[PDB]
């Protein structure tokens, strides 16, 4: 469960980076 | 400025973490680059003002004395 | 030529957003490449046109007198 949470946070981070670069 | 642990799933999870840390380090390096870029832009502004001032000063002071002397005599 | 946590749903939506982003980038690049193809075709035509004019104008400038001298 913690191992799933860590990769979920990683995926959220790489999504937010793309949103930053599109702005 | 369920328990499905398997040698191929663990690679995917670790690689997703690696991807995130990769773009984290890239963002840090990029920001450190924009700092120097901001520095260079600031010197560009200051030296633009300085060079236009020196251009005006040189167009004036070389020709000022002989023009006012001819105005007077 | 059932795991509805906000973080998991946000991760799902972010992956979807990433895919749609790359799709939009490809769609823009295709039409950019269409314009590039048009410019490339124009350059291939105009290369031949300009080399032809380079030969033809030089010949038209000089042959009118060179042929007269050869006849003389």
């Amino acid at each position: 469960a913690p191992e799933i949470r860590c990769c979920v946070d990683a995926v959220n981070f790489v999504a937010s980076s793309t949103r930053d670069q599109e702005a | 400025m369920p328990l499905i642990k398997h040698p191929e799933v663990k690679s995917a999870i670790e690689g997703i973490k690696y991807i995130a840390e990769t773009m984290k380090s890239d963002q840090e390096s990029n920001n450190a680059a924009e700092e120097w870029k901001y520095v260079a832009m600031v010197m560009d502004h200051i030296l633009l003002a300085v060079f236009m001032l020196v251009c005006i000063i040189g167009t004036l002071a070389v020709f000022a004395g002989r023009l006012i002397e001819l105005n007077q005599q």
